[PDB]
């Protein structure tokens, strides 16, 4: 049984950070360093475990979180960061164990004009939880008045495009982003 | 940071002409640059929103664009009303920075100034210091020399100026040259004089006292 | 409808702190973004800080450590600590929310009236007022010299001038006290026959004069 890590790195289609994606993966083999040897990642960054190692650690399951961001957005998918994704959208544990693995996506996911099809969230009553997850896209209330439907003054659409166009820095060209999280427990993932 | 550099410093026109401000990025900002408007002593205003739209009430003639490094303000015709100093602000890549402003400036026809020599008071001259003055009301361009001899003698160090904002009738400028001396530098000499040297002069002025 | 006051700013020394408010009318402070920025004394204008609905808060480069921003959502009201002050941190200060543009919507930002800052360490004084002595027409003024801190207001004849009349910004010399004054051109027809006086109200001391002016 090898870790179908392969649905998850070489999907079609990914999500908006908003909405990320989880796969769990349990009960299998894989080969960590055939991901960790990749040329294809720009960044592969792990917390409480090394990259060469892991075939040799095993976990009691493993999830693969996965969205599109910004490339200068990347660096906001770590442990203690602050900003827009990290409190209103995807907010990672202070004692994080696994790795965030960036790559541009420029080619795949950018769409003349701009795409519509990415969004983040741009506003929330209150900080995400960590790996909490909110896809209502319920009338923001910033006023003294009901929004009851209707978006207007104080009364926002709480979700924003990226509008991800090709021509742009690469800063703001879009970066697929996965999410390796290590967990621990009684009697599972290892490697060959 | 991301330092934005806005040109051009200062910029003066006529009623009708096209301005085009500048503001280039030492990073890319994609389309988050909005272009503010702020009036002599109020707070400033937001016209231009994500580089190209524009926000609620704000006129046709203005217009911008850009994208990346290089963005570009533009008034299509100049307007009295659209005197003021306009900054370019980026927002999206934290730390937030601005420009260092543009100050349009209306464009009337070269006025001369009148030159006005003003002694000390004697009030001041028992306080223990003299504060001879030269006022320069209503000339253009803003361009002038103040001079300042004492005993036909070139003066210089001794003297500040301080100039008036463009007015907005006559749209003239007003300049204060302020000499000041202590009371024995004052008393250890005779005739005083401010001479002043602007465009719209044929030889230089030059207003005078005795003591 | 939409409105916001600044207030809490006046002279401090250097290492002081002092606190700055923001009350806002029209909309909930603690679900909206907001931002404090910088007028230096006649310059550009300078980012301090923001802070995001929600708690995360950033600052600039300078004011980094040295400031705090913090809001109180009961009386709806944001304030900006500004403690260990230098003398770079001297300029008049705003409070903004920024602008919105979420989905076929779109809305300008709001900003405050904005609060004068001062830090340079000096005892208060009061303007001393000499007169600027006359002589097609002619010309006389109000030499309002030697006072601390700004600002000064001055009006000629209680107001019965508005044309005629320059009051050239301050300066501020190297004996730590600022410096301006204020003219008038008048024919010499209006010798004696018409009143000249100005006044100058100075609130950083509360000191208030009137002077009047003719030939000598
Ligand atoms: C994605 O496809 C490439 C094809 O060359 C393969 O080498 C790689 O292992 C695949 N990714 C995963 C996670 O298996």
């Amino acid at each position: 049984n090898l870790c179908p890590f392969g649905e998850v790195f070489n999907a079609t289609r990914f999500a908006s950070v908003y909405a990320w994606n989880r796969k769990r993966i349990s009960n299998c083999v894989a080969d960590y360093s055939v991901l960790y040897n990749s040329a294809s990642f720009s960044t592969f960054k792990c917390y409480g475990v090394s990259p060469t190692k892991l075939n040799d650690l095993c976990f009691t399951n493993v999830y693969a979180d996965s969205f599109v961001i910004r490339g200068d957005e990347v660096r906001q998918i770590a442990p203690g960061q602050t900003g827009k994704i990290a409190d209103y959208n995807y907010k990672l544990p202070d004692d994080f164990t696994g790795c965030v693995i960036a790559w541009n996506s420029n080619n795949l996911d950018s769409k003349v004009g701009g795409n519509y099809n990415y969004l983040y969230r741009l506003f929330r009553k209150s900080n995400l939880k960590p790996f909490e997850r909110d896809i209502s896209t319920e009338i923001y209330q910033a006023g003294s008045t009901p929004c009851n439907g209707v978006e207007g003054f104080n009364c926002y659409f709480p979700l924003q495009s990226y509008g991800f166009q090709p021509t742009n820095g690469v800063g703001y060209q879009p970066y697929r982003v996965v999410v390796l999280s290590f967990e621990l427990l009684h009697a599972t993932v290892c490697g060959p | 940071d991301i330092q934005m550099t806005q040109s051009p410093s200062a910029l003066s026109a006529s009623v009708g002409d096209r301005v085009t401000i500048t503001c280039q990025a030492s990073q890319d900002i994609n389309k988050f640059l909005n272009w503010y408007q702020q009036k002599p002593g109020k707070a400033p205003k937001l016209l231009i929103y994500d580089a190209s739209n524009l926000e609620t009430g704000v006129p046709s003639r203005f217009s911008g664009g850009g994208s990346g490094t290089d963005f570009t303000f533009t008034i299509s015709s100049l307007q009295p009303e659209d005197i003021a100093t306009y900054y370019c602000h980026q927002y999206d890549n934290l730390p937030r920075t601005f420009g260092q402003g543009t100050k349009v400036e209306l464009k009337r026809t070269v006025a001369a100034p009148s030159v006005f020599i003003f002694p000390p008071s004697d009030e001041q001259l028992k306080s223990g210091t003299a504060s001879v003055v030269c006022l320069l009301n209503n000339f253009y361009p803003r361009e002038a020399k103040v001079q300042w001899k004492v005993d036909n003698a070139l003066q210089s160090g001794n003297s500040q100026e301080s100039v008036t904002e463009q007015d907005s009738k006559d749209s003239t400028y007003s300049l204060s040259s302020t000499l000041t001396l202590s009371k024995a530098d004052y008393e250890k000499h005779k005739v005083y004089a401010c001479e002043v040297t602007h465009q719209g002069l044929s030889s230089p002025v030059t207003k005078s006292f005795n003591r | 409808e939409v409105q916001l006051v600044q207030s809490g700013g006046d002279l401090v020394q250097p290492g002081g702190s002092l606190r700055l408010s923001c009350a806002v009318s029209g909309f909930t402070v603690s679900r909206n973004y907001m931002t404090w920025v910088r007028q230096a004394p006649g310059r550009g204008l300078e980012w301090v800080s923001l802070i995001y609905p929600g708690g995360s808060a950033f600052y600039a480069d300078s004011v980094k450590g040295r400031f705090t921003i913090s809001r109180d959502n009961s009386k709806n009201t944001l304030y900006l600590q500004m403690n260990s002050l230098r003398v770079e941190d001297t300029a008049v200060y705003y409070c903004a929310r920024d602008p919105v543009s979420t989905g076929h919507y779109h809305d300008s930002d709001y900003w405050g009236q904005g609060t004068l800052v001062t830090v340079s360490s000096a005892s208060t004084k009061g303007p001393s007022v000499f007169p600027l002595a006359p002589s097609g027409t002619a010309a006389l003024g109000c030499l309002v010299k030697d006072y601390f801190p700004e600002p000064v207001t001055v009006s000629w004849n209680s107001g019965a001038l508005t044309s005629g009349v320059h009051t050239f910004p301050a300066v501020l010399q190297s004996s730590g006290l600022y410096s301006l004054s204020s003219v008038v051109t008048v024919p010499s027809s209006s010798l004696g026959t018409q009143t000249y006086i100005c006044n100058v109200n100075h609130k950083p001391s509360n000191t208030k004069v009137d002077k009047k002016v003719e030939p000598k």
